[PDB]
RNA sequence: CCUGUCAAACUCCAAACUUACAGACGCCGUUUGACGCGGGGAUUCCGGUGCGCGGGGUA
RNA sequence: AGUGCAAGAGCAAAAGAUAGCUUGACAGUGUUCUUCCCAACGAGGAACGCUGACGCGAAAGCGUGGUCUAGCGAACCAAUU
RNA sequence: UUAGGCGGCCACAGCGGUGGGGUUGCCUCCCGUACCCAUCCCGAACACGGAAGAUAAGCCCACCAGCGUUCCGGGGAGUACUGGAGUGCGCGAGCCUCUGGGAAACCCGGUUCGCCGCCACC
């Protein structure tokens, strides 16, 4: 920018999107990566491999195409993340993928976080991933119990119209139950 | 000491003051002479052109310039002309003043490297070339043979 | 196709240059070889440029020289039309010569020595201290220029 | 030379042009090579590890097995046969 | 367009640059939340050679905690103009600084795809005076 | 802004050229066995000159 | 800028700074390069492995001392495990 | 790709600037702290929960060359330098001819305001 000698960072570093030092360590395993990504409203989960002209996604799942299986609840929560993980994990298995390492991009390794929920899901789908159980949420929170109890302190529906008034961690089970047998795109 | 000892450009460039100390001051008094307040807004422009690459000790520069400008006082102390010596003695010179043992000499002076065809001196005058004469005396005190060249001046 | 003739001896000439002449089948002064005009061959002749004489000869000249100084891969046998016919693909020297010039074959391919050991130039050559453009005898020549030399060394 | 360390006279070959300055792309540090492949040896100034003796910069050897993640490249120094331990970060596919 | 262009207060830093403290206490009550130590850099003649060393405290207030504070701070100040930032900030006073900016600032403070705020979307000294002056007082 | 100069221990640039590997031609090798491997016996480790490039030195 | 110290080189979501934790400055044994270009030569040095035991980390992973190139010593005898 | 995620090359992509875009869907800003989690002080950030509002940032789309960069034309320049050769010239420094290569600065005019891969998606 300033001169001939000026050093312009890599595009993905300018965009503040890729952490290249972590990327390298991640690529060390030689295994596919389980890209765990979030949005204000959604949660994405991809299984990326290395390629000649860039990464190759062999299997993915988005919290949106979750409804495609009977989801009638918000998609930017814990139960959502887990399921998207399990959904991507399954598609992953279908694709012949057996193991991967957790890439959480620029997110933070906070215990019980949605990225780890994503990881728990993918693992339960059958994917073999290097993990640590006590950094994961305690199942109930994954089910969405923390939100149901939060609506207990109601007075006003936590969900604007949406579905239910007291919410449903049960709707969570019905879905995980669904994903664990047959159905299309899995 | 003789010019013969330092007039050739056969040695490496030696100019890094960060690695050379005790370099003698230059004897060259000024580089801009005459009406330096004014810019080259003159009809005529003569130049003294060196005809061979050589090294010119600040010694010779000072003597050459003085003998030229000191003469350009055929026009007066505040005459209408401007005189310029464009070269500076960057090249540090040594002398081995033990015999050939540990002979890397000690800094004894400076010289300017001029390539054949460069102009060492440039004067600016109105149709009043006394300057042509100031240079017959100038190249008299520098090693090389020289060419007195006139540029803007088809007033022959 | 160019005709190569070594005009300067080996003494003092770079080794990598001598080896090149040798790769071109020339191992003595006045020895001549015929070389295709290819990139690979072009680089070689250029390197040897200062100790040789080269150029494209005329059909006639080549024929004169072939007849006068060509030899079998082994032996004395004179390479005349008959020899050419009874030993090569062609019917006579002219036929061979044409083929060489149009670079369709080579002296070896036809069982002939790659080298035309010429005679010293009758009347003397122009000097081995300067190139042609300077009145010498070194470097690339005119077809008319090469012919004179070759002919003088017939 | 005034000294005889490995980095003697390496100012050039081991420095980056101002613009290629800074951490290098991971893609080439992870590249995988097969035994028999020809690879050009060139240290990446930006990459500390996986290095070989500066003297071999410019060589083109033959991958013949690996040691850990590092590769074992056979080269011929002058007339001597040598095996060099080197990481992908410092190798490139010939052709 | 507006609504997302109209200024707002983002943090008010109240700090007492002492030279070696007991002062935290008053900051805690004047604001309403714990103060933070102020280590110093460089060794200097004011017998301040210690690198890591308590030499003051500060308190960054946000939201109501910031208003409820300025609702008494500002009144104790008169100044305005020239004493304003080129980014629409201003410090008066014990120091009390007010950082002002518009709605989409998190873009520059987040981790992922962060970005610098465009000069146009920045807050000018003028656009600042207006907002505040338009909140219980007068400019210059 | 205008204007005057430099670098063996400067470089936004940058040759010729030297060099790793590969293919092609050439030349060479398969009764003259190359390339290479193993062994026996040395001499040698005062050098000199021209040319190109040098570094030191008035030379 | 900083990174202990020459010079040259490397380094920015770090190789620098702060905080916290930790003792991998660990035991064993090698491969290779260097020392000594080519091309034989010891001590020393380095890079890269494996076996074992550990530290940290969600993990990939990182740690075979300090970012890299200086800071080193044979036989005989002693003392030590 | 009517806005996305992971990348490769790592400024042709930087710096600066203009215009345009969200009615249900996407990214955001945005709203909000019971929880997992968090600030040596602050739900600022990090984390979690969520849609009342917005397209003003960001982002995506279209475009501008003033600066920086890449490549090209013409000029500089077959100049500077240079591998090979010479009973060519010069007191010498050094130069010249033949042969094989061949630049930098700078000026003028174009180019460049990224390209490409995989996945997902009215
Ligand atoms: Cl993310
Ligand atoms: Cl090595
Ligand atoms: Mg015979
Ligand atoms: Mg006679
Ligand atoms: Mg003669
Ligand atoms: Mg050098
Ligand atoms: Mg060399
Ligand atoms: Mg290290
Ligand atoms: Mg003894
Ligand atoms: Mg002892
Ligand atoms: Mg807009
Ligand atoms: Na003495
Ligand atoms: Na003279
Ligand atoms: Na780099
Ligand atoms: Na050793
Ligand atoms: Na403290
Ligand atoms: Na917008």
């Amino acid at each position: 920018a300033t001169g001939p000698r000026y050093k312009v960072p890599m595009r993905r570093r300018r965009e503040a999107r890729t952490d290249y030092h972590q990327r390298l360590r991640l690529l060390k395993s030689g295994k596919p990566r389980l890209v765990a990504r979030k949005s204000n409203k959604h949660v994405r989960a991809q299984l990326v491999t290395l390629g000649p002209n860039g990464d190759d996604t062999l299997a993915s799942a988005h919290s949106s195409d979750l409804a495609e299986y009977g989801w009638e609840a918000p998609t930017g929560n814990m139960p959502s993340a887990y399921l998207t993980g399990l959904l991507a994990g399954l598609r992953a298995q279908e694709a012949g993928v057996e193991e991967a390492v957790l890439d959480i991009g620029l997110n933070s390794p906070t215990p019980g976080s949605k990225v780890f929920a994503i990881q728990e899901g993918a693992i339960d789908a059958g994917l073999d991933i290097p993990h640590n159980d006590d950094v994961l949420a305690d199942w109930q929170r994954t089910r969405g119990a923390h939100i149901a109890e939060y609506d207990e302190q109601l007075e006003e529906p936590l969900y604007s119209g949406d579905f239910d008034a007291a919410d449903l961690p049960e709707h969570f089970d019905e879905l995980r139950e669904t994903l664990l047998d047959g159905d299309i795109e899995l | 000491k003789p010019g013969a000892m330092y007039r050739n450009s056969s040695k490496p460039a030696y100019t890094r003051r960060e690695y050379i100390s005790g370099i003698p001051g230059k004897k060259i008094a000024q580089f801009d002479m005459g009406n330096n307040g004014a810019g080259p807004t003159y009809p005529a422009q003569v130049e003294l052109v060196v005809e061979k690459p050589v090294q010119i000790r600040h010694n010779a520069l000072e003597a050459a310039r003085v003998a030229a400008n000191r003469y350009v006082q055929n026009s007066g102390a505040a005459a209408n002309y401007k005189f310029r010596i464009r070269k500076f003695p960057f090249h540090v010179i040594r002398e081995n003043k033990d015999g050939m043992r540990a002979p890397f000499g000690k800094p004894v002076g400076t010289a300017a490297r001029v390539h054949g065809a460069n102009h060492i001196f440039i004067a600016w005058v109105n149709p009043d070339p006394n300057v042509e004469e100031a240079w017959r005396r100038a190249k008299m005190k520098v090693t090389p043979t020289i060419n007195i060249d006139s540029s803007p001046a088809g007033n022959a | 196709m160019h005709a190569l003739v070594q005009l300067r001896g080996e003494v003092n000439m770079h080794t990598d240059i001598q080896d090149t002449l040798e790769m071109l089948n020339i191992h003595h002064v006045n020895h001549c070889t015929l070389v295709p005009e290819t990139d690979a061959y072009r680089g070689m002749v250029a390197k040897v440029n200062d100790f040789v004489a080269f150029g494209e000869p005329s059909q006639e000249t080549l024929e004169t020289v072939l007849a006068t100084r060509a030899e079998p891969l082994e032996g004395d046998a004179d390479v005349d039309d008959e020899w050419v016919a009874e030993h090569t693909d062609y019917d006579d020297i002219s036929g061979l010569a044409f083929a060489l010039l149009s670079e369709e074959t080579t002296l070896r391919e036809q069982g002939l020595s790659p080298t035309l050991r010429l005679h010293p130039p009758r009347g003397g050559h122009d000097g081995v201290k300067h190139p042609v453009k300077e009145g010498g005898q070194l470097g690339k020549h005119d077809t008319e220029g090469i012919d004179d030399l070759l002919e003088a060394m017939r | 030379p005034s000294s005889n360390g490995p980095l003697e006279g390496t100012r050039g070959k081991l420095k980056n042009k101002p613009r290629d300055r800074g951490t290098s792309p991971p893609q080439r540090a992870v590249e995988e090579f097969d035994d028999g492949e020809k690879v050009h040896l060139k240290i990446d100034p930006s990459v500390p590890n996986g290095r070989f003796h500066p003297r071999f910069d410019g060589q083109t050897g033959t991958v013949e097995g690996k040691q850990g993640d590092a590769y074992k490249v056979d080269i011929v120094d002058g007339g001597k046969e040598k095996t060099i331990i080197v990481t992908a970060a410092h190798l490139r596919r010939q052709e | 367009f507006h609504e997302m262009r109209e200024p707002r207060i983002e943090k008010v830093v109240v700090h007492m640059g002492i030279g070696h403290a007991n002062a935290e206490d008053i900051l805690g009550e004047i604001t309403g939340q714990m103060p933070v130590r102020t280590k110093a850099k460089r060794t200097v003649g004011e017998f301040d050679i210690r690198e890591g060393d308590p030499i003051g405290a500060k308190v960054t207030l946000r939201d109501e905690m910031a208003e409820e504070f300025l609702q008494t701070a500002l009144p104790l100040a008169e100044l305005a103009t020239s004493q304003f930032d080129d980014t629409g900030n201003f410090s008066f006073g014990l120091d009390v600084t007010v950082n002002l900016v518009r709605p989409g600032y998190r873009v520059a403070k987040r981790d992922k795809a962060s970005r610098s705020i465009p000069t146009k979307h920045r807050l000018n000294p003028a656009d600042a005076v207006a907002f505040i002056e338009s909140t219980y007082d007068v400019e210059v």
